[PDB]
């Protein structure tokens, strides 16, 4: 649930 | 480095729609392109939020919560500013290659959604909103709604939101007006922030219907489908506390 958003917040930019 | 300057440097780049102007317009074509472009705007909005001072200090769940509630508020407001700066007319500057003008506005059902976006750019133009006031206001829109039972880091959130409310006050004082004019401007700009809840409610009513009715064949990219899928049950369970400056 909300896989993409959690990935974008957790990855290093 | 001042706080407002840290909000300024993280302003997202201008994205292009990839809209082929050689093929004629249609509402379905424009709406589909704008939804695809909106997904890319929302991916850029996560990168943006992560660089807002204090945002990363909130619980990861609160970071997800705030972006999911505020997504359309951020987009409508960023679009309003972009439109206010680039045209001064009844024009929506979604992308340099995809501008919604009067001719495009007459397309079936185009206006019923676009008018809510036009209200935003109209109000920024009417209030002569400055760049620094706009940056503070946009960060405040990210912090404009919380869950019914609050955030995991509610105490820290209330401190961060107060900091950005004080930032808005500092941007207002720079307009070199008197104490009475400053208080009037604070009232006017926070009234516009309050009204963004209604702007978004109208946008989401149409957006939620379009997403749910699969017979319309209106595609949403993964980023938007995921936010809408998350948000629809939150609204039906009354799981939303809309923060207001005025009563
Ligand atoms: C998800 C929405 N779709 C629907 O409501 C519909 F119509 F499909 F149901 C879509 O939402 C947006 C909102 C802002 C957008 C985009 C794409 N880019 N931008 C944008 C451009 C410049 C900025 F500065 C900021 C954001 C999509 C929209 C499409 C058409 C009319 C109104 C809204």
């Amino acid at each position: 649930e909300n896989a993409l958003l959690r990935y974008l917040l957790d990855k290093d930019d | 480095p001042t706080l407002v300057s840290l909000l300024e440097v993280i302003e997202p780049e201008v994205l292009y729609a990839g809209y082929d102007s050689s093929v004629p317009d249609s509402t379905w074509r424009i709406m589909t392109t704008l939804n695809m472009l909106g997904g890319r705007q929302m991916i850029a909005a996560v990168k943006w939020a992560k660089a807002i001072p204090g945002f990363r200090n909130l619980h990861l769940d609160d970071q997800m919560t705030l972006l999911q509630y505020s997504w359309m508020s951020l987009m409508a407001f960023a679009l309003g500013w972009r439109s206010y700066r680039q045209s001064s007319a009844n024009l929506l500057c979604f992308a340099p290659d995809l501008i919604i003008n009067e001719q495009r506005m007459t397309l079936p059902d185009m206006y019923d959604q676009c008018k809510h976006m036009l209200y935003v750019s109209s109000e920024l133009h009417r209030l002569q909103v400055s760049y620094e006031e706009y940056l503070c206001m946009k960060t405040l829109l990210l912090l404009s709604s919380v869950p019914k039972d609050g955030l995991k880091s509610q105490e820290l959130f209330d401190e961060i939101r107060m900091t950005y409310i004080k930032e808005l006050g500092k941007a207002i004082v720079k307009r070199e007006g008197n104490s009475s004019q400053n208080w009037q401007r604070f009232y006017q700009l926070t009234k516009l922030l309050d009204s963004m809840h209604e702007v978004v409610e109208n946008l989401l009513n149409y957006c939620f219907q379009t997403f749910l009715d699969k017979t319309m064949s209106i595609e949403f990219p993964e980023m938007l489908a995921e936010i809408i899928t998350n948000q629809i049950p939150k609204y039906s369970n009354g799981n939303i506390k809309k923060l207001l400056f005025h009563q």
